[PDB]
DNA sequence: GGAGGTCAAAAGCGCAAAAAAGC
RNA sequence: GGCUUUUUUG
DNA sequence: GCTTTTGACCTCC
């Protein structure tokens, strides 16, 4: 129907071309009858009719006159729906300017014309003249000028120079403008200038005019001439009670702008003084610019309500505007809403539904099987019997929803599980019922939480929504491969107290026949649900070749064990019901039937587990009472200890002898092990209990009390919440975070007085608080999400790459945070593993991994694998199956046409709910010493001295996989040398923290070389120390003349010569910076590398903060190219520093304050980028020297860093993808034999689809560099507009698209959901295909 | 009736080709003739369809040879 | 409260809000996001265009529902059309392409 | 003379609901 | 049927 | 009011 969308520019005779008349009268309606005025803004003539098929003169009416003209009246007869499209042009007197083309960010004028922006306001609102044309003169052409200059001239020079006012003036500048003189006037220019600042605005200038050049528009329209008017009907006059008429802001502001048109046209008629045509022609430029855009200007135009009014921006950007509001999403029929409530005989794939509900949704579909059976003729009859609710209605509803699916939904919808189709049931009430194990899923809880229910239509729905959205298809998240219908609450504390057998108990030491019998006796009241016997039980294994094999023998197990066997399917193994089953267990059985069983199987499974939770958690009885909360005895006592340990801190506080944080520390430390003491002694009391067994002698079981029950099983509580109840709460803390040094003595059991409970609040409100205000802020963030990615669909098998990231397993140093099972689990690999052993393949190129290659890997400990990744993958446009991976919902290979990118925006954006805004090393484990990117020396002590900076420590274990890795600065101490047999608990480096070193190269003897004593070294000998030691004088004394001196502490031997180290012999001089106190003298002896000075020296915002790589407010300076390290001209304001190469170059220079900590010196040979600087690390430069694959695995870590922290599992599959789209752009470095502009800014897949075949052919390529955007910039520059309209700034992005005249190919999601096509996402993809093919 | 599509979906590649199989086989039995391969439950038109996609006797393949041989008339 | 079919907005042609007005749901933006997560096209494209305010074809949705024939007609909502002459009431000319 | 530093202006800041009033 | 103002729930 | 970003004017080297 419509291939793609073209935006321009418009014409005058355009604007006419649309228009079907012009507009006089500012008057609208009678408002005495309801009849149209005539040529006013709901004229009948300019517009249309009224009435279907009637004109307003009425002399012509029904279909025979169609087609035909009035005679006087002369409105067209025809259906009144056209009054939504014809529209109207107002013929404005004077030309007035446009104001987006003036006032955007950057001004389109402005750099245009190349003026700044203040003066053109000022020609235009006729405050100030301007020349047009200087002549034979002294004026500029394209001068300002104000009125006493002009006046002046005026007489000075007269007719022979031309200046003007107003619009008409920048109207007849811009039309006397040529371009293509313009654009190769440029074009000589830039490659003249030397100057940066130059060149961006140069290049802008020159793009802009290319952009006019190429465009089939002129610039002379951007001034408007002829004014369009919007169709009646979208700003109606709709009539309230009364003969008072609703009025919109638009009637409103054109009414306006008509009346002050009509008057300046009647004004200039008789030729008025101009002092009174300036005023007129300014303030109707006023008048249209609020038309246009209401406040941008200055003071906004108000009505009665004393707020500004809406205009056509208004009525366009912002969340109440015409996209976010009527585009993206729009109110439905077939919807209802309802109040949630629990139902748990329902099974898994249905939900219930109230009656009258169902019969209001189903109403068409009802209609229609009534005629068919023949009950009702006219549909009015069908209808007349609907209301009625008849017998036969209830029958005939019942048969039209046996399989009708609908769909739930609860907003927020945060995950893609938020809306589940279902299989509806009729039930009584007025309330929705809902199935318990999904509401896990919904996060919804039942306290007046509300559904709302929509209804499929066509076949194709109810097919996709059976196929796709039902329940029992959505059992493991896409965020990670966890179940998601995990039992909880009142199901696990009912297995729990199935499985869990007393020491002596009713029928307790019998042989019983099977289950079914063990059933009999417990229904019979003559065995005790729980009590050990043995009894004969069968199990089955698939252990053959997809076959089930019978084993029968005895097992010791309990009667409920037994009870709960029969609903056990038959591939489980009899031990996995064998234990206490608490929360943590049952899952984890569950999950053992989807790896084994399917899927029937699991379902039906999970819901005969919840069924038999639920029976046997009633009859159960489990209740809680005061008694339950058992508080220790020791406790009080436990307490008077601790007060008597402050009673003595205290004292030390009078005597004077401690300080306030010695004694704060103290009482603290006291207070949290008193704490920690009685939480142990309480829960040791609680678990236990003692019960007389067969024999009659005291036995201790695990405890029955009511509190340990719900709190061990794990269905609600934690051990935090029961040392609540019964011990003592613990520390509390002031708002700002200190913590109060008197705790809160007493539990909730017991009373609190009053100034405890008050403390108590504190951390509350802070909750609460917090809770609030993130939900605003984390959503939001979801959605810059959700546009950056929304373009990622699946789109070919194979892209033929072999470019991969390594993955290794993340370690800080101590235990393994994240083992390599899992980070590498359910990917292909780059490349084949190679085993340990040398040129054996283990795993094929090109496999996906799973358990069956994953327990290969551990069981051969190979270290890392390098395995392919979606930021790497090369297909244009879309994203390579096999790079994605494997699809974590089903657990296959991914297939084609489905959305990654809003699958990820959505997983990474759901867990934000859970964040919140606000000098020795040690071996922990046994293990080998292994270092590698290390060099150091052997010292004259004997250990080894390290100079190396990227020194990492490895813990080899016994077959060669890597524990932990530490950071070691330069001139520690080894005690043990590299590949010995080290253990654990052994201590292995040592260095001081608090000081820097100097320390020498190599064994030698200091020679006192090139000091300058009294300006530049001086022999302090401070009293406080009464010790003499060389002091390099301070940067204020010296000056330019004593500052170029810099102390030179050559390292040299007894013949002093320079250092004699392998390669080379540069006189290794050492130029000792300020504030240096230089222990050592001259003659003393030197160790291998010995010290000669000591100089001194985060939540869901940080994530926010890493996504739009914002600069932090203190970036670590990195190098920029190979080479040796070179000072320069130094102190210049800022420092100097040069890098040599070995053979390249070297006329890098930047700025770097003294201020600021320096770690490189001369005698150091640096690689790019290598720190210079401490602090964090900015995203753009890491991109900029380390690459494309060093910038991915920073964020990743970082982010995975937080949520880890945070307890949250999410997989680093979906964290790379915005990565991804994040690397979108990419900006030229040489032409070549390109068509680009080397300062340009352009997609890298458009350059890479470009160039490709350019190199295919005899040509050469052209370089260029990938840059890093922010998601939030990096949305707003993407080729379809249509979505970065729809985004944000609209203002802004529909003028930078008109004025290039872009046109959009619709090829995205958003944009397509627009225009109301099918998404090329999902079953519509083949659709598409078949589309493409044709085309 | 029927309530999971698992081995359907095993039948055929993947889902969406499945669904799209299913809605074109309903609607060639709703609209007219077409005699349902299996016998009925009292169940509507779509479900029924597509148990006959995991007997392996209806897919892309089999649907597309049926029509044109109905249509060469 | 349901709506099966009732009152229609003037301007914009989409179905009223608020239960005193007998008006249906809010399909939000965020529903929007996860009905495309899901392979599910058919129905968000049912939801765009046809239960909401394609006035020439969804009269042509009930009439066909009477019937018993379950079936379609794509056609272009009208929602859309309003901004685009929206647009052309500034000095922006848009304006689509050919088939 | 210009590249760097510092000051000034625009643009955004959950979603669903309901209930009322008032304009 | 649009806007404004609050209040409340999730 | 927060915060960022971008543009534009001053000015130090
Ligand atoms: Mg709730
Ligand atoms: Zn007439
Ligand atoms: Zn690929």
């Amino acid at each position: 129907e419509f291939d793609a969308i073209k935006i321009a520019l418009a014409s005058p005779d355009m604007i006419r071309s649309w228009s079907f008349g012009e507009v006089k009268k500012p008057e609208t309606i009678n408002y005495r009858t309801f009849k149209p005025e005539r040529d006013g803004l709901f004229c009948a003539r300019i517009f249309g009719p009224v009435k279907d098929y009637e004109c307003l003169c009425g002399k012509y009416k029904r279909l025979k006159h169609r087609g035909v003209i009035c005679e006087k009246c002369g409105v067209e007869v025809t259906q009144t729906k056209v009054r939504r499209e014809r529209m109207g042009h107002i013929e404005l007197a004077s030309p007035t300017a446009h104001i987006w083309f003036l006032k955007s960010l950057p001004s389109r004028i402005g750099l245009l014309l190349d003026m700044p922006l203040r003066d053109i306001e000022r020609v235009l609102y006729f405050e100030s003249y301007v020349v047009i044309e200087g002549g034979m003169t002294n004026l500029e052409r394209q001068q300002i000028l104000t009125e006493e200059q002009y006046l002046d001239a005026l007489e000075e020079f007269g007719d022979e120079f031309d200046a003007k006012m107003g619009a008409e003036a920048i109207q007849a500048l811009l039309k006397s403008m040529d371009l293509e003189q313009e654009c190769e006037q440029l074009r000589e220019e830039l490659n003249e200038t030397n100057s940066e600042t130059k060149r961006k605005k140069l290049t802008k200038r020159i793009k802009l005019l290319e952009a006019f050049v190429q465009s089939g528009n002129k610039p002379e329209w951007m001034i408007l001439t002829v004014l369009p008017v919007l169709p009646p009907d979208l700003r109606p006059l709709v009539p309230l009670d009364g003969g008072r008429f609703a009025t919109s802001d638009l009637n409103d502001l054109y009414r306006r702008v008509i009346n002050r048109n009509n008057r300046l046209k009647r004004l200039l008629d008789l030729a008025a003084p101009d002092i009174i045509v300036r005023n007129e022609k300014r303030m109707l430029q006023e008048a249209v610019d609020a038309l246009l855009d209401n406040g941008r200007r200055g003071r906004a135009i108000t009505g009665s309500n004393k707020r500004p009014l809406k205009s056509l921006a208004d009525m366009i950007k912002g969340k109440q505007g015409r996209f976010r509001q009527n585009l993206l999403g729009k109110r439905v029929d077939y919807s209802g809403r309802s109040v949630i409530t629990v139902g748990p005989y329902l099974r898994l794939h249905q939900c219930g539904l109230p009656k009258k509900m169902a019969l209001e949704l189903f109403k068409p579909f009802i209609y229609g099987k009534l005629e068919l059976r023949g009950l009702a003729t006219t549909i009015k009859a069908a209808k007349k019997m609907v209301e009625r609710e008849e017998a036969v209605v209830w029958d005939i509803l019942d048969e039209v929803i046996r399989e009708h699916p609908v769909l739930l939904n609860r907003a927020p919808t945060l995950h893609r599980l938020g809306i589940q189709a279902f299989e509806p049931v009729l039930i009584e009430g007025k309330a929705i019922q809902l199935h318990p194990l999904v509401c896990a899923a919904y996060n919804a809880d039942f306290d007046g939480d509300q559904m709302a229910v929509h209804v499929p239509l066509t076949l194709e729905a109810q097919l996709e929504a059976r196929a796709l959205m039902m329940s029992t298809n959505n059992i493991l998240s896409p965020a990670n491969g966890e179940p998601i219908i995990v039992p909880s609450q009142d199901v696990v504390l009912g297995l729990y107290y199935m499985t869990r057998d007393c020491v002596n108990a009713k029928g307790e030491g019998m042989v019983l026949t099977g289950p079914k019998e063990a059933e009999r006796l417990y229904r019979s009241g003559l065995a005790s649900l729980h009590a050990r016997v043995k009894v004969r039980i069968t199990e089955y294994e698939k252990d053959a070749n997809g076959e089930l094999v019978a084993k029968t023998s005895l097992k010791d197990t309990t009667v409920g064990r037994a009870i709960l066997w029969m609903i056990v399917p038959k591939g489980l193994p009899y031990s996995i019901v064998n234990q206490a089953l608490g929360k943590k267990a049952i899952s984890k059985m569950l999950n053992t039937c989807y790896r084994i069983l399917g899927l029937k199987p699991t379902v039906i499974f999970a819901d005969q587990i919840m069924y038999t939770g639920f029976a046997y958690a009633a009859r159960s009885g489990a209740s809680v009472g005061i008694d339950d909360m058992v508080i220790p005895e020791k406790k009080h006592e436990i307490i008077s200890e601790a007060e008597a340990e402050v009673a003595e801190i205290q004292e030390q506080f009078q005597s004077g002898l401690v300080t306030a944080g010695e004694r704060y520390n103290k009482v603290i430390d006291i207070w949290a092990a008193a704490n920690d003491r009685v939480s142990k002694a309480m829960m040791d009391n609680l678990q236990t209990e003692t019960v007389i067994n067969r024999d009659g002698q005291e036995e201790k079981q695990v405890s029955f009390n009511s509190i340990y029950m719900m709190a061990d099983s794990g269905a609600r509580g934690s051990a935090a919440q029961i040392r609540q109840l019964a011990g003592m709460r613990g520390l509390m803390a002031k708002p700002d975070g200190s913590i109060i040094e008197t705790p809160i003595t007493a539990n909730f059991r017991e009373g609190l007085n009053v100034l405890q409970y008050f403390i108590s609040t504190h951390g509350a409100r802070k909750g609460l608080a917090d809770t609030a205000l993130k939900t605003a802020n984390s959503g939001y963030l979801t959605r810059r999400l959700v546009d950056v990615a929304q373009d990622l669909v699946v789109t070919e098998d194979d892209c033929g790459t072999h470019e991969g990231i390594m993955m290794t397993p993340v370690i800080e140093g101590g235990d393994v945070k994240e083992p390599l099972r899992d980070r590498v689990l359910g990917r292909v690999t780059a490349e084949d593993v190679l085993k340990p052993g040398t040129a054996d393949i283990l795993v094929p190129r090109n496999t996906l991994l799973h358990e069956q290659w994953c327990d290969l890997l551990e069981e051969n400990s190979v270290d890392a694998v390098k395995v392919r990744s979606v930021v790497s993958c090369d297909t244009d446009f879309g994203v390579c199956a096999h790079c994605y991976g494997r699809d974590l919902a089903r657990g296959h290979i991914i297939n084609k046409g489905e959305a990654i990118g809003v699958i990820a925006a959505q997983s990474i954006g759901e867990p934000g709910t859970q964040l919140t805004m606000r000098s020795s090393i040690q071996v922990k484990n046994k293990g080998s010493i292994k270092l590698s990117n290390v060099k150091s020396v052997v010292n004259s002590s004997g250990k080894l001295v390290i100079t190396s900076r990227n020194t990492e420590l490895k813990l080899i274990d016994e077959f060669g996989r890597t524990k932990e890795s530490y950071k070691v600065p330069y001139g520690a101490v080894l005690a043990k040398g590299d590949g010995e047999q080290v253990a654990g608990g052994e201590t292995v480096a040592n260095w001081d923290p608090h000081t820097m070193p100097v320390i020498t190269e190599v064994s030698g003897f200091v020679r006192f070389t090139d000091m300058i004593d009294g300006q530049t070294i001086t022999r302090q000998t401070d009293e406080l120390t009464g010790l003499s030691s060389l002091v390099v004088l301070d940067s204020a004394e010296r000056t330019a003349g004593g500052k170029d001196l810099r102390p030179a502490l050559k390292i040299v031997d007894a013949q002093g010569n320079d250092v004699l180290i392998p390669g080379t012999d540069m006189p290794a001089q050492y130029f000792l910076p300020g504030k240096a106190i230089v222990q050592l003298e001259d003659g003393v002896q030197i160790s291998s590398g010995d010290t000669l000075a000591r100089i001194p020296q985060g939540g869901l915002p940080r994530v926010a903060d890493l996504f739009e790589a914002r600069r932090p407010k203190e970036p670590a300076i990195l190098a920029e190219i190979s080479g040796i390290v070179s000072f320069g001209k130094e102190t210049k304001g800022k420092r100097r520093l040069v890098i040599t190469p070995v053979d390249g170059s070297d006329p890098y220079e930047e700025m770097i304050p003294k201020w600021r900590q320096l770690n490189v010196f001369e005698g150091e040979r640096v690689e790019r980028g290598d720190v210079i600087s401490d602090g964090p690390e900015a995203p753009h430069d890491i991109l900029r020297l380390r690459g494309v694959h060093a910038v991915t695995r920073y964020i990743v870590n970082e982010v995975q860093d937080v949520y880890r922290l945070q307890g949250v599992k999410i997989n680093d599959k979906h964290i790379e993808v915005i990565v991804r789209q994040m690397l979108r752009k990419a900006t030229i470095v040489n032409a070549g034999s390109s068509d680009f502009l080397e300062g340009e800014q352009v997609e890298y897949s458009r350059v890479k689809i470009a160039n490709r075949e350019l190199e295919a052919n005899g040509k050469v390529g052209a370089t260029y560099s990938r840059d890093l955007l922010g998601i939030t910039k990096a949305s707003l520059a993407t080729e379809s507009f249509i979505s970065a309209a729809s985004f944000q700034e609209t203002t802004r992005v529909l003028t930078e698209a008109a004025v290039a005249g872009k046109r959009d190919e619709l090829r995205g999601l958003k944009e397509n959901v627009i225009v109301g096509r099918l998404i090329p996402a999902g079953t519509g993809y083949a659709y598409h295909q078949d589309r493409m093919r044709r085309r | 009736a029927r309530v999971t599509v698992q081995d359907a979906v095993e039948k055929i590649g993947n889902r969406f080709d499945l669904v799209l199989v299913a809605a074109r086989r309903a609607r060639q039995m709703q609209v007219g003739g077409k005699d349902p391969l299996v016998p009925e439950e009292n169940d509507k038109t779509t479900v029924i369809a597509l148990r006959e996609i995991e007997e392996g006797l209806i897919n892309n393949q089999i649907l597309d040879v049926r029509e044109r041989q109905e249509q060469q008339e | 409260h349901a709506r099966s079919t009732g009152s229609y907005s003037l301007v914009t042609q989409q179905p009223l809000g608020g239960k005193a007005q007998f008006g249906g749901q809010r399909f939000g933006e965020m529903e929007v996001w996860a009905l495309e997560a899901y392979g599910a096209a058919y129905t968000l494209q049912e939801m765009l265009t046809v239960k909401s305010d394609d006035v020439n074809g969804r009269t042509k949705m009930y009439k066909n529902i009477v019937d018993g024939n379950h079936q379609m007609e794509p056609g272009m909502p009208e929602s859309f059309n309003v901004l685009l002459k929206e647009i052309r009431s500034l000095g922006i000319n848009i304006e689509l392409e050919d088939e």
